[PDB]
RNA sequence: UUAAUA
RNA sequence: AUCGAGGACUACCAAGAUUAUAACGGAUAACGAGGAAUUGGGGUUCGACAUCGGAGAGGGAGCUUUACAGAUGGCUACCACUUCUAAGGAAGGCAGCAGGCGCGUAAAUUACCCACUUUCGAAUUGAAGAGGUAGUGACGACACAUAUUGGAGGGCAAGUCUGGUGCCAGCAGCCGCGGUAAUUCCAGCUCCAAUAGUGUAUAUUAAAGUUGCUGUGAUUAAAACGCUCGUAGUUGAAUUAAUUACUUUGAAUAAAAUAAGGUGUUUAAAGCAAAACAUUAUGUUAAUGAAUAUUCAAGCAUGGGACAAUGCAUUAAAAGGAACAAUUGGGGUGAUUCAGAAAAUAACGGGAGAGGUGAAAAUCCAUGAUCGCUAUAAGAUGCACGAGAGCGAAAGCAUUUCACUCAACUGUGUCCAUUAAUCAAGAACGAAAGUUAGGGGAUCGAAGACGAUCAGAUACCGUCGUAGUCCUAACUAUAAACGAUGUCAACCAAGGAUUGGAUGAAAACCUUGUUCAGAACUUAAAGAGAAAUCUUGAGUUUAUGGACUUCAGGGGGAGUAUGGUCACAAGGCUGAAACUUAAAGGAAU
RNA sequence: AAAUGGAUUUAAAUCUCCUUAUUUAGAGGAAGGAGAAGUCGUAACAAGGUUUCCGUAGGUGAACCUGCGGAAGGAUCAU
């Protein structure tokens, strides 16, 4: 339809056509606000209770260590990174973190095994300084 | 079936002059067809043609100088308001000098420059380059 | 992709063909997609044409021969020797 | 092409580069009108009335001797038939096909090609309603069509 | 005739 | 009844109103607009919040006063709360300005004054948490001193410097570096980028010609419905010396904002004021207000009528349809009819094997098998002719005769005069297998049973064998239903041959010239493509637009779950999501 | 003209059914994905050792095997 009075018809198929936009379909649709334990926020409190380790994927070897993170807004269970080195030791128990995302790379990042998630906050400043 | 003629004597012309032929021949003529020689005769793409009479719709046969590079009907005409004349010239045409637009309008089939000095829009026709 | 322009059969204007069975397999094969070869021989082997012309009880009976029209499927052409892997280029030569 | 099938042939007629009649061409339209007012009433189709024209009398074309068509000199006399030529053979093959297909129930050409028939039926149709030849009120029916077709 | 795996 | 039209309400009367051009529903983390962010053009996303319009005051509901309210810093009742109490009783509604609790990643003083703008009032005067000033304020924007933030394998500017660490700790958005000589870890020194800013996380935009109107892809990478008919929709041959659409000018239209005119806020972001000089009260001066232009979709007026739609008499399209003449057709339906292979039976001869395999075995045979001749009656099949040959919309179609049909090609000074092309919804036909009920049941044979082989063999090999294979009636509606290539139309390099016609020559058949239609083939230094390859297109496409329909958006999950619908059933049609993953894939060396 | 009685109008509020939507528990059953260099086989890519694949039907520990009909994306463009 390249018609000069065929705008009903290329209007139409733009609106079916855009629905197979992987990219686009999951922002539009009813997912954000049910299966994304962050949700629309960027960032997230939550309360440690389980310090674990995960090993990483075949080409790689090492323990991942990370903190298990229950969320306040929702009340889901997570798991979250522990950035840079030895900072394992600053993050205490039964506490209030700040839980904020990773880059998303092919979904999944960076300990590995399923985590998508890094603690930025101990309560106290950063798990930087620290 | 045969829906614009216009676009099939611009392919013949097109196709002609690609194989360096010397002259073409077209089966339907209009009088749109004969306008759209007319503005590439005035240009000098064209050395002249002839009009036969077959009673029928009758043929027109063109005179090709190894001068036109490409000419190209437009689908659907659409209405180019006088403001949207550079937009369809710097799509269309190769530069600012070398190419010109045909416009069906009210005082006649002309191009984009003396359309632009009769201060006239109307339906696009085609290009040639 | 393709390997052969004619998909290695010989139908062109039609859907269907029927269907013809191997000679050696017994497989089922289209009649064009067959690999069809003819033989023509005597029912007299070369050695013993002597033997037979010598003892006979005819004048001057001429030997028949036997004529039947063998059909290989393509795995039992290749097989058979009845036909060979060509090269890429010299798959086009039909003479 | 043809509407239905791929076939594409191009057998047509060409009229020759002269609207008048040829020089040879005595008769006058006198004679033309009333010689095709006879074939008319005999049951003839425009179509074969003038190919017996031209066939016998040498009057290839009407239009050049009398400057009306066939059918424009039919409905002046008043013989032009109720239902269009073109739209009576047409169904005078649709009952034909029809009246086979009761006998032979499993023929599934027939079936087809009597699918594509009346198709080209409805399709006649609805011009001629738009070009008012055939009044609204008309509509074609198997139970009737074999009656009028007759 | 039979000939599995790293 | 109301200020008033009006089913706004009542009585009687009639059966009407909307819908594929998407009604009625469902969702919105939806108040609408001026506008905002980003953009070569086109666009995409946002707009609670300056200003305009709408609605609300914890939830509904009902009212009073009055010119204006269904008012809530007014009242009454119910629901949910909060406070005082002398226990009898009572008021209150911060989605007003400050402030407090909670919530969350996320957001400021329980300040001073009516002096600016303006509103109300009995009025030059009184009020105003409107408004102004002050305090917090790395949300942002502008000018400007002399120091921090991130990094140093590649993308990406910067160290093949030295100490520790030893596939651990770790770094790592992606590829990846680390197993003791780490350019990537942890540090020291050095320099790389930006700089009062600089990293991180989520989201919008560009990149994305990876949502396509400009502008994509569909042979093989993902993707042309199995095929035909068909309504809406879209698109429609040439032709002539009242509206609509199109186009040119305007009218009218809130500012702010955008663009843009002037103006030394010291520049600049700003503001719409200040002055340039008159040394300025005087004078430019009755000084500037950018013409400030927009601006799309509608509406109004005006000049033009080429290209178009609805209007209400041209010709005869290498558009289409119809007719006729001669044909072509393994096109279809019905009846008729021929053939002998295999197997069965009958009779006779013969007398020890036969089948089958790589070798065998299971099995058949002295009740005479295999083998040989002669006779029969059903089932099925239709060799050789048989082809890159023909017909058919596709699936498909092969013994010869007769009917009934159908379609096409060619021939035509025959007729109509646009009747056409493609087509959501809808409808016929749709291999094989499978289902239902009859008939038939020869051969072969899913299942099954034996015997071999093997480590095992539920398989390949051999023997037997049920459903099935065949016909009739009715379902089913799927295939690598393939040319993996939608339908229609135009242009288009050299050939040789073939099928069916027409037309000359050469005496149905055959050899040649021309031309129409069909299935194909060969060559190309040319066109295209990632290449293989395509050339009766997969060419005429960044020099991008002939018409229409269908489909695709990394690989899986998955054509799965659920919902709907069709079927007796198997199943068919429509058809996701969660989660997971840096590749999967195509052509060629 | 106040208490008060009655009949309409507008009707909050509550209760009982019924429907829709969202979230969520469940013995057991059938799936998918990932990890661990776990048992059992050799199905596919070479003629993959019975050419591979598609539709359908049946069977089987498992890839899969077999019957009917197709396709070459074949291992044949060829008598």
């Amino acid at each position: 339809a390249r018609g000069l009075h065929a705008a009903r018809k290329m209007l139409a198929q733009r609106r079916a056509n855009k629905w197979a936009d992987k990219e686009w379909k999951k922002g539009k649709l009813v997912t954000r606000y049910k299966c994304n334990p962050l949700g629309t926020a960027s960032h997230a409190k939550g309360l440690v209770q389980e310090k674990l380790g995960i090993e990483t994927k075949q080409p790689n070897s090492g323990i991942r260590k990370c903190v298990r993170v229950r969320l306040l807004k929702n009340g889901k269970k997570i798991t979250a990174f522990v950035p840079r080195d030895g900072s394992l030791n600053y993050v205490n128990e039964n506490d209030e973190v700040l839980i904020s995302g990773f880059g998303r790379r092919g979904h999944a990042v960076g300990d590995i095994p399923g985590v998508r998630f890094k603690v930025v906050c101990v309560a106290g400043v950063s798990l930087w300084g620290l | 079936v045969r829906v614009n003629v216009l676009a099939d004597a611009l392919k013949s012309i097109t196709n002609a002059e690609k194989q360096g032929k010397r002259q073409v021949m077209i089966r339907p003529a209009s009088k749109v067809i004969c306008e759209f020689l007319n503005v590439m005769m005035k240009h000098q793409y064209i050395t002249d043609y002839t009009v036969v009479d077959t009673h029928r719709s009758g043929k027109i046969v063109v005179n090709l100088n190894g001068r036109l590079n490409k000419c190209a009907v437009i689908s659907p005409r659409f209405n180019v308001t006088l403001s949207e004349f550079d937009k369809w010239e710097a799509n269309l045409l190769p530069s600012r000098h070398f190419g010109a637009l045909v416009l069906t309008t009210s005082y006649g089939i002309l191009d984009n420059t003396e359309a632009r000095a009769k201060h006239t829009g109307g339906r696009i026709l085609g290009f040639f380059y | 992709t393709s390997k052969r322009r004619n998909n290695g059969r010989s139908k062109k204007g039609r859907g269907h063909t029927q269907n013809v069975r191997c000679s050696h397999c017994g497989r089922c094969v289209p009649k064009d997609k067959a690999i069809k070869r003819y033989q023509i021989k005597n029912i007299v082997e070369a050695a013993a044409v002597r033997d037979i012309s010598d003892n006979s009880a005819l004048t001057k009976y001429k030997l028949p021969k036997t004529y039947m029209k063998l059909e290989y499927c393509v795995s039992c052409g290749i097989h058979g020797r009845v036909v060979r892997v060509r090269s890429r280029t010299d798959r086009r030569n039909r003479l | 092409g043809r509407m239905y099938n791929p076939g594409r042939g191009i057998s047509r007629r060409c009229i020759p580069y002269r609207r008048s009649a040829p020089s040879w061409l005595k008769t006058s339209t006198l004679e033309v009108i009333d010689e095709m007012c006879k074939l008319a009433k005999k049951g003839i189709a425009p179509s074969q009335i003038g190919a017996i024209m031209r066939d016998t009398h040498g009057v290839g074309l009407v239009k050049s001797v009398t400057g009306s068509k066939v059918l424009r000199i039919l409905k002046l006399a008043g013989l032009a038939p109720k239902i269009p030529e073109d739209l009576y053979f047409l169904m005078k093959r649709a009952v034909s096909v029809r009246k086979h297909l009761e006998k032979n129930k499993k023929d599934k050409d027939a079936k087809y090609h009597l699918i594509l028939i009346e198709s080209k039926i409805h399709r006649l149709t609805r011009y001629y309603k738009s070009a008012k030849v055939l009044e609204a009120s008309f509509k074609y029916d198997a139970n009737t069509a074999s009656a009028i077709v007759s």
